[PDB]
């Protein structure tokens, strides 16, 4: 067994992660008060689900999580919360008074004196850890916090834990529900400064996740508690390898060996089915090939772009509940004949495929129908790329006047971390263009 | 009030599209850059389709398909047709092509020799067509040596492809032409063909002793208005339509431009745009396509129909501009967009059982 | 807690502040002897922002009340929630600062400062976690303008990494007490243009303009103009009061509002605005369509002749959100050519459940338009038309004042009208 | 289509299926860095105070 650290920075990280733990909770038959009467060893162990829970000599399983914000009062939430008695004080960290939305602000003048607070703590968690494999960061691009203070700790923990892997949980800006003007400024300048210390990152667009809750929960006008839900069903389907017996993705390095042939292009997309609203008076149930079927349809994707005009490097499918070797490879023969999918010419076109017999958890009283099979589909596919794309265009819109930019710089950022960053993006874009692509008439 | 954005600004089709749905007074035309518009007449190269459908409240429509070039480039044309089971090496309204790069640069050179010299012995008529997209630009030759060695001198794909020997020729003139087909295929895949077409005539004699005064051979009407002497003297602007061809056919030939030529065309058609609607429908995607597209014809004395390629950023025949660019507005456009007969189109569907 | 310091300083700026506490002392439940007398939560979870805690569960509002007389203070002090204040927080002298700039900055206001100052300290010193300050106070008269805009600075010098945001009444000759208005005003301007975040521009024609227009009120009052500017801020402070994710305190607005450091003058608006049918049910659309009417905005500017860099829409109220989404899209998306396309999704949505006193719902409006440069450019004109004859000019020199500091804020002000004018052509 | 390794255990199993073969900075320069902009931050602050200074 070898230990995971999971790290929750600003107010998407730590949200996202209070509903990541709850659900952990449930599915490992854990209590709010930490107890879990299934686990017959008191006080110690190495079982799978001990890669994120430690014990206390009290039978206690706490998380192996540390929350970090700026701010006090999203992390007042969940000390005071239905799990508050999971986490001790050490775990939670928060200063005064937050990054303002402002990259510069989290990263240089805020993230500068609280970075070896963070460290000590995390610290402390590490040398709990008999083997550690390294750490699941949570956080949003465009905060203040997720984007500038994310930056810097990733930084510093490629000096204190070289050897350790990180991934990423990451969530994208959408205008539905952003907050800031500059989100895309903070996007960039975090993507720049964190790609080369990041090992895989899972991208989440929060215009996918809150489409997909108006469309297949019929949830009106979604709130961040909709949507976290169904973030933390994905996040699960990702971790149960780490948390549960298996012979798939067991540990943190088995995410870039089996979904990233290429360092800078690590940004795998997640594609989840089936979801469906617990409102639903009557429910036909999906078999493993309608499931699977909705794997390649992009009103299913956690960020929504077209992978028929992109080129895969690698693909895992992720089943939860009642499925059999058989019906999967069944379901995919009539799937490639259908379906358009081009493998890069240096790589296999095919499948690696896990199954838990468990099915999906689901919150008592949540949004989320129980169902007897679901699956979540990790490809790395260039089209992906299309996020960039957006992301740049309207980074380039902005820069161009400047507008905002004197809010960085009064930070005491340079300008030139600007272009340098979008330079950056501009390669990684040509990289998967690269990798991915060969009038009056 | 619906929106729309213009980025093409050297499209004839698309110019008179934009005129006319100003004058409906229902559609506003904004900047070429401002993102909130419902609709895009968008460039012919490199359209950002993945900046379209991420507007919160905008339905959003694009005049293209993407992936539609695998159909509208030469070189493409090819490989799609011999790859893909539904037409197959085998297909029989496609003539023998080859893809073939300059050696300065998979590969069919040995694949159309090895075909070459098999004609080459069995007394079998043997002239090949080399040509590439990045014409205007080709080569009509009986011998190998001259069509490889002319691509090799360029630095772009080629095609070779078997020339029709026997092409139906117009009386009086004896003269060569192609047949174009205007497609319309809306947001729902629907294949809409305009019910005119047009027939690009050669105003010169065909002759087929000598390939290198290519006039006679070259349909295109920029050629024939540029190089041939008797540019209009036959028919205005060296195009003949429909009526007058269909006219043509029952007087010469005792039959009609529908059976001996059409079912063919329709055939082919519904053949290439089904083959390729997995690889481009936008019937679940987050925007949403249609597209015109310009089939182009060649028919061979024995009334049989050959594609020789199609064109994705077509222009049309003056007098049909008006006609086609409201039916576009029709169907394509105010079908998405509503606005507050006898169709000029043909709805191309077969459901045959077996 | 994040603690904002309120500042009231001048006639106009402490009729219109007095009138501000009233109405949103109201919203959170305190009554004029500082008791919390409430029914929902909701109005207490963020009232720290504005509200000290006294002995007793009393909330003492956290105000510096400033006057270079005591007239107006003194009716404060006998007006309705009058004895809320702290008394130590009322602030004067007895001379005035007769509509005089330089009265304000220089002579009268220089010797009454430090003891402001004194009063500021004290209540940032018990602050956990300052935001900074509001200013209210009016640019055409002396104290407002020539001791407010001194204050602004000294508040900067020893606080300078705190938000500065200031409610700015601008004179108007329409509604005019005095003709060196448009100096006093000059003066000012440049003094806001380097020393606050987020100034909110209240033209005071405008405010009388919607009484009689569009209010039907045949003699509007200084009364019915402070209603109005006093509705309008405890809509444009909504986000700071009460719990929410968008614009939920000073900085956060100030980064997504102000582009350009210079250009931090917005233009508000009100909806409902009734006639005494005043019972008729509003719609969301209707809130909308009137929010970004014209004639519902308080800076006297014509949106249309101009662009928006940015705005901030604030309702109020039980409302489908689904339709709010819905309608303010419909605005940006039928009106796009007047938002600047170079900033992407430049509108900003935000929504409270608790709706104004008497109203099932209403909406806020704040605007950074480049149109604003017409009331700097009337300004400009109509202390032109005195300066080059130099009229008037001796009750400022005779303040030690001389005429290059008039050529100099004349000079600073144009630049400000050329700098919004490049960006409505950008 | 081959299926390789194959893995089963009570709890679930795993497999791959084959449809076609192919064809930093240190700590030290943190610091600096941290540093840099914390100078550039204190310079634009002495700066501000010598305006009004004047
Ligand atoms: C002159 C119009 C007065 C009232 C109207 C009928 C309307 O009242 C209702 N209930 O719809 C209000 C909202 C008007 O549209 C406003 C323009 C009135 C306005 C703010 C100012 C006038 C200039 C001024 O004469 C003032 C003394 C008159 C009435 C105020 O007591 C109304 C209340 O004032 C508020 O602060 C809250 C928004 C809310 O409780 C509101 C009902
Ligand atoms: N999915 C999801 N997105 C969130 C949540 N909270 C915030 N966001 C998104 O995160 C972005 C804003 O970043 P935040 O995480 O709120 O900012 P922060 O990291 O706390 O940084 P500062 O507040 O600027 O110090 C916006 O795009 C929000 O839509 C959440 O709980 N779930
Ligand atoms: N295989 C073939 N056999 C006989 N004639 C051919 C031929 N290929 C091309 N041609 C003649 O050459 C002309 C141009 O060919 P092609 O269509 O391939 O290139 P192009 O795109 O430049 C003209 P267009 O697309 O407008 O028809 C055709 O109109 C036809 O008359
Ligand atoms: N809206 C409003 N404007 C006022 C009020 N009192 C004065 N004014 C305006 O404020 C300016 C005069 O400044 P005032 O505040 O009286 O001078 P001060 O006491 O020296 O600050 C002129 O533009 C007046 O029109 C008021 O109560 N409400
Ligand atoms: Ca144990
Ligand atoms: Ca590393
Ligand atoms: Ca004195
Ligand atoms: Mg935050
Ligand atoms: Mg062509
Ligand atoms: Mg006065």
């Amino acid at each position: 067994m070898r230990e995971c650290i999971s790290i929750h920075v600003g107010q998407a990280g730590v949200q996202i992660g209070n509903a990541c733990w709850e659900l952990y909770c449930l599915e490992h038959g854990i209590q709010p008060d930490g107890q879990m009467p299934s686990d017959k060893t008191i006080g110690g162990g190495d079982d799978s689900f001990n890669t994120f829970f430690s014990e206390t000599g009290a039978g206690k399983h706490v998380p192996r999580a540390v929350f970090v914000d700026l701010e006090p009062t999203v992390i007042d939430e969940v000390r005071t919360g239905t799990y508050r008695q999971l986490f001790h004080p050490e775990q939670l960290i928060t200063g005064k008074e937050d990054a303002a939305n402002n990259y510069a602000r989290g990263h240089y003048t805020i993230g500068k004196e609280i970075i070896d607070l963070v460290l000590d703590r995390i610290r402390k968690l590490a040398d709990q850890c008999t083997g550690l494999q390294g750490f699941l960061v949570f956080h949003s691009f465009g905060g203040g916090t997720g984007s500038g203070f994310t930056s810097l700790l990733m930084e510093r923990l490629s000096v204190d834990y070289g050897k350790k892997s990180k991934l990423e949980f990451s969530i994208y800006p959408a205008p539905q529900v952003s907050t800031a003007v500059v989100e895309p400024y903070n996007s960039i300048l975090t993507t720049h400064t964190t790609l080369e210390h990041s090992d895989c990152a899972f991208m989440v667009d929060n215009e996918a996740i809150y489409d997909i809750c108006r469309r297949n929960l019929d949830i009106e006008r979604p709130t961040y508690t909709n949507l976290n839900r169904l973030i933390s069903q994905i996040v699960s389907s990702i971790t149960a390898s780490l948390r549960f017996d298996g012979a798939l993705n067991v540990d943190l390095t088995e995410f870039q060996t089996n979904l990233v042939p290429y360092p800078r292009i690590h940004f795998p997309l997640a594609t989840y089915a089936p979801v469906i609203s617990a409102e639903k008076a009557y429910h036909e149930q999906l078999s493993v090939a309608e499931i699977t079927n909705a794997c390649f349809e992009p009103a299913n994707q956690m960020v929504k772009c077209d992978p028929r005009h992109g080129k895969y490097m690698a693909c895992c499918l992720l089943y939860r509940g009642d499925v059999v070797p058989k019906d999967v490879n069944a379901a995919i023969a009539t799937i490639k004949t259908k379906r358009s999918i081009q493998f890069v010419d240096w790589c296999p076109t095919g499948f690696k495929v896990g199954i838990n017999y468990q099915p999906p958890t689901v919150v008592p009283g949540g949004d989320l129908a129980k169902v007897q099979r679901a699956v979540c589909m990790l490809s790395n596919t260039t089209a992906i790329a299309e996020a960039w794309a957006r992301l740049d265009h309207k980074f380039d819109l902005m820069y161009a006047k400047r507008a905002f930019v004197h809010w960085y710089v009064g930070e005491g950022m340079e300008e030139g971390e600007f272009s340098e960053a979008r330079e950056d993006m501009a390669a990684l874009e040509k990289d998967y263009e690269e990798v991915g692509v060969d009038g009056e008439e | 009030m619906y929106t729309f954005v213009v980025r093409d600004e050297n499209s004839s089709v698309y110019a008179e599209v934009s005129r006319l749905l100003l004058a409906t007074g229902q559609w506003k035309r904004l900047r070429k850059d401002n993102p909130r518009f419902n609709l895009m007449l968008g460039e012919r190269n490199r359209l950002p389709f993945g900046r379209l459908g991420h507007e919160p409240g905008l339905v959003q429509l694009v005049n293209y398909y993407r992936g539609a070039d695998k159909l509208c480039r030469k070189a493409s044309l090819v490989k799609l047709i011999k790859t893909s089971p539904e037409l197959s090496e085998s297909c029989t309204w496609f003539p023998e092509s080859y893809v073939i790069y300059p050696t300065n640069l998979t590969d069919e050179r040995e694949v159309f020799l090895a075909a070459y010299n098999r004609r080459r012995e069995g007394r079998e008529g043997n002239v090949w067509i080399a040509k590439s997209s990045a014409g205007a630009g080709i080569l009509i030759s009986s011998e190998a040596s001259e069509l490889l060695d002319f691509i090799d001198e360029q630095g772009q794909v080629h095609v070779i492809q078997k020339y029709l020997e026997k092409p139906l020729l117009l009386e009086p003139g004896h003269r060569k032409f192609d047949i174009r087909s205007w497609v319309l295929v809306d947001h729902l895949y629907n294949i809409y063909l305009y019910r005119e077409g047009v027939l690009r005539t050669s105003s010169e004699p065909y002759n087929s002793a000598n390939f290198q005064d290519k006039t006679c051979h070259l349909t295109n009407h920029c050629i024939q208005k540029e190089y041939s002497k008797n540019y209009g003297r036959y028919e205005e602007g060296n195009e003949m339509f429909f009526e007058e061809f269909n006219q043509y056919l029952m007087d010469a030939l005792n039959t009609t431009l529908e059976n001996s030529i059409l079912l063919q065309i329709k055939h082919i058609i519904r053949s290439c745009l089904m083959c390729i609607e997995p690889a481009i429908s936008t019937k679940h995607l987050h925007y949403q396509s249609f597209q015109l597209f310009g089939f182009d014809f060649m028919v061979d004395e024995e009334l049989k129909v050959w594609l020789i390629e199609v064109n994705g950023a077509p222009a049309c025949a003056q007098k049909l501009y008006a006609e086609l660019c409201q039916g576009i507005v029709d169907v394509a456009i105010s079908s998405v967009f509503p606005l507050a007969p006898t169709s000029i189109f043909i709805k191309l569907h077969h459901h045959h059982h077996h | 807690m994040r603690e904002i310091v309120h500042i009231q300083a001048g006639q106009c700026g402490n009729q219109i502040g007095a009138k501000f506490w009233e109405v949103i002392s109201d919203e959170h439940g305190i009554d004029p002897t500082g008791s919390y007398h409430g029914d929902s939560d909701l109005q207490l979870e963020r009232i720290n922002v504005y509200y000290n805690e006294a002995t007793g569960n009393k909330y003492v509002p956290r105000a510096i009340l400033v006057d270079l007389e005591p007239g107006t203070m003194d009716s404060v002090r006998s007006g309705p929630f009058g004895q809320i204040f702290r008394p130590d927080n009322f602030v004067f002298g007895q001379s005035g600062a007769g509509n005089n700039w330089a009265k304000g900055h220089y002579t009268e206001g220089a010797e009454l400062v430090d003891s402001v100052l004194d009063v500021v300290r004290k209540e940032s010193e018990s602050c956990d976690c300052l935001q900074g300050f509001q200013l209210t106070h009016s640019l055409g008269g002396g104290t407002g303008s020539g001791m407010g805009t001194l204050l602004i600075s000294k508040i900067r010098e020893e606080y300078p990494d705190r938000i500065m945001n200031t409610f700015s009444v601008m004179p108007s000759p329409k509604v005019s007490d005095t003709v060196v208005e448009p100096y006093n005003a000059t003066l000012s301007v440049h003094q806001l243009v380097e020393n606050t975040d987020e100034t909110y521009c209240i033209d005071n024609e405008a405010l009388y303009d919607i009484c009689f227009r569009t209010l039907k009120l045949t003699t509007p009052t200084y009364g019915d103009l402070n209603h109005l500017v006093s509705a309008t801020m405890s809509g444009v402070t909504t986000c700071l009061r009460f719990p929410g994710q968008l614009n939920a305190d000073l900085r956060k607005l100030a980064v997504n509002m102000v582009p350009f450091p210079r250009l931090h003058f917005f233009m508000p608006g009100f909806a409902p605005l009734t006639s005494r049918q005043q019972y008729r049910a509003l719609t969301v659309p209707e809130l909308t369509q009137q929010m970004f009417d014209s004639k519902n905005m308080m800076a006297a500017c014509d949106p249309r002749h101009g662009r928006y860099l940015t705005v901030a829409a604030i309702f109020r109220g039980r409302m489908s959100m689904k339709e709010v989404d819905e309608q303010m899209l419909n605005v940006q998306n039928k009106n796009s050519s007047y938002f600047v396309e170079w900033i992407p999704n430049n509108v900003k949505t935000a929504v409270c459940d608790i709706p104004p006193r008497g109203l099932k719902m209403s909406a806020t409006f704040i605007g950074n338009s480049t149109a604003i440069q017409e009331l700097f450019k009337r300004i400009s004109e109509q202390f032109t038309a005195m300066f080059r004859r130099k009229a008037f000019l001796h009750w400022y020199t005779g303040e030690g004042m001389d005429e290059m500091e008039f050529t100099e804020a004349e000079s600073n002000m144009n630049d400000l009208v050329s700098e919004y004018q490049q960006y409505q052509d950008a | 289509m081959e299926v390789i390794e194959l893995n089963k255990c009570t709890s679930g199993q795993s497999f791959e299926v084959i449809l076609k073969p192919p064809s930093d900075p240190s700590l030290e320069e943190i610091q600096k860095k941290l540093e840099a902009a914390e100078e550039r931050r204190k310079y634009q602050e002495a700066e501000l105070l010598k305006h009004l200074a004047e």
